[PDB]
């Protein structure tokens, strides 16, 4: 999805 | 000048000098309580920490580690901004006259911290600023100019990082490996108040990036990742929070398994590709890696075949073998797509494409460029900046935790399952602004949010929206000009549409320029006073033009 870029892991806020 | 500080403003009657007792009351006032029964505790870690007090045997008769120890005092330095002058004095005392070899030494490393995240109060500032001119040769500078940065780069939200102990210990500036898109990576020189801005800024100067616009620094550890954008964060305040991370899943402060990105996040409204040539290299390798890992994820097939062709020619040319081509194609397409079907009719279609379109047989940086704003059309949210917004009140966006992508194409808001519930076009945006709220008004609803990011949220889409309004060619009327016998005179009603005839919107020094009216057709001059650019880098469709007026 967008919250989780293949390669970087997943985001947070 | 720190005796007569002491002499002034010390309540208890406290010793301006070395003690090796607890304290029964801080060495200033504080109104507040709590404020006041924390000052007391972290004077009895300071002692603790710098060996005037012992430690215990297995209220504070509880144990810490040093680093533990050095959070605690910095940590409540942070968070409650009062204690920041009174922990300084308990440093400066502690330090005053300390005859004990280690404890000086150890009483310096905290100033070296504690001067690296946070600063002192208006009213203390000169008089530490004497306490540390007179200080070791060795440390005496360090301190000094730890607290110019700090005082010039904001207080740090975190604590110090074990990084930065060592730091201290060395005395020393700090090396970090900053990976660039290009699998390269650029090692920079960084202290305590380093900010994602200034990492930015060397990159740039390091790799001569004149267009720096959007480009982002981000950090990833552990199967999880953030942004520090180009912004005013401090890295070393990710690097903490990266540590208390690995602490919390059972490894080393020290194992410290995080890297630093530097990545193009946003795309501007104004974004030209063959404006720089640096931009489009490193924007365009991040974009094919992008395709790789499966990140920049394609809706159609035709446009995967395209941009493996622009790759093939730009690693080939109007040469066309198989033997290259069946070779780049594995190499470009993802494992799950190119295993879907033969490399026959895989490097078949990719070279049928290349056949097609290139029969110009362009500069390599033009298909570079090409691609690189093939990619900024197809995919707007894959390169927005997010945020965490919760709506307050407002009609079509029911839901109440939503997450905000502020991108190129406009404001995008985000089910938390990832659909998109409402999209606004900055020509759209009548005010956005911060209060921790953020009253957002469009053409026709507004709404209220809370979001921790709101500032930052509200300064960018002012960065975007005052951008697209100085390339401005377009406005609408004002007020009517009904025409005359002067022919020099433009004839235009209210709401009309105006095209500003190559005045960018930004000149508005001068009162008057010239144009021609969209629906008249009539070209003549213009009261810059009469004019509302709209800030469109395209000609405004009548939907817009209808909710404009």
């Amino acid at each position: 999805s967008i919250l989780n870029r293949p390669g970087l892991g997943s985001i947070v806020f | 000048t720190f005796p007569k500080f002491a002499v002034t403003y010390f309540q208890k009657s406290a010793s301006h000098t070395h003690i090796q007792k607890p304290l029964r009351y801080p060495l200033l006032y504080h109104e507040n309580d709590t404020d006041h029964s924390a000052a007391l505790d972290v004077w009895i870690i300071i002692l603790r920490f710098m060996g005037d007090l012992p430690e215990p045997v297995v209220i504070s008769d509880r144990p810490m580690s040093n680093l533990e120890k050095v959070h605690f005092i910095v940590g409540y330095a942070i968070m409650r901004p009062g204690l920041r002058d009174e922990i300084y004095c308990q440093i400066c005392k502690q330090l005053s006259e300390n005859y004990k070899t280690s404890s000086r030494a150890r009483g310096w490393i905290l100033l070296s911290l504690c001067l690296g995240c946070f600063p002192p109060s208006e009213r203390f500032m000169k008089y530490l600023l004497n306490f540390i001119s007179q200080g070791p040769p060795s440390y005496g500078p360090f301190c000094a100019e730890r607290l110019q940065r700090t005082f010039a780069n904001g207080v740090r939200a975190e604590p110090p990082t074990w990084l930065e102990l060592q730091a201290v210990k060395s005395k020393k500036h700090i090396p970090i490996q900053v990976i660039l898109a290009t699998g390269r990576s650029l090692t920079i020189s960084v202290d305590s108040a380093s900010t994602s801005r200034e990492i930015c800024q060397h990159v740039a100067q390091k790799q001569g990036l004149r267009d720096n616009l959007g480009f982002s620094l981000q950090v990833a550890v552990y199967d999880k990742f953030w942004s520090l954008g180009s912004g005013c964060d401090h890295l070393m305040d990710a690097v903490a929070q990266c540590e208390q991370l690995a602490r919390e899943r059972g490894e080393s402060q020290r194992q410290a398994p995080w890297r630093i990105y530097f990545r193009k996040e946003f795309f501007t409204p104004w974004h030209d590709s063959q404006e720089d040539p640096v931009s489009t290299e490193l924007i365009y390798h991040q974009v094919l890696r992008g395709v790789w890992s499966g990140e920049y994820n394609f809706e159609k097939e035709e446009e995967l075949v395209e941009l493996l062709a622009r790759h093939c020619y730009v690693q080939l040319g109007a040469t066309v073998k198989s033997n290259a081509v069946q070779e780049l194609l594995p190499s470009c397409v993802p494992s799950k797509l190119y295993r879907t079907k033969s490399p026959e009719k895989w490097a078949s279609l990719v070279t049928a494409a290349h056949a097609k379109a290139q029969y110009t047989q362009a500069t390599p940086l033009a298909v570079r460029e090409q691609t690189v704003e093939a990619a900024r059309l197809l995919w707007p949210l894959l390169f927005s900046r997010l945020f965490e917004v919760t709506t307050l009140s407002g009609p079509r966006l029911p839901k109440t935790q939503l997450v905000l992508a502020i991108n190129w194409k406009g404001m995008y808001f985000l089910d938390q399952k990832e659909r998109t519930l409402l999209g606004l076009s900055f020509a759209e945006v009548m005010g956005l602004v911060a209060n921790k709220k953020l009253l957002l008004a469009t053409l026709q609803e507004e709404y209220e949010f809370v979001s921790p990011s709101s500032v930052a949220i509200a300064e960018m889409v002012a960065l975007f929206l005052g951008g697209l309004k100085e390339r401005s060619v377009f406005a609408m009327a004002l007020q009517d000009r009904r025409a005359t016998d002067d022919i020099t005179l433009l004839p235009f009603k209210k709401g009309d549409l105006l095209i500003l005839t190559k005045k960018q919107g930004l000149l508005a020094s001068e009162n008057w320029a010239l144009g021609q009216n969209d629906r008249t057709g009539k070209t003549g001059l213009v009261p810059t006073a009469c004019l509302y650019t709209i800030p469109s880098v395209t000609k405004p469709s009548t939907q817009l033009l209808s909710l404009l007026a």
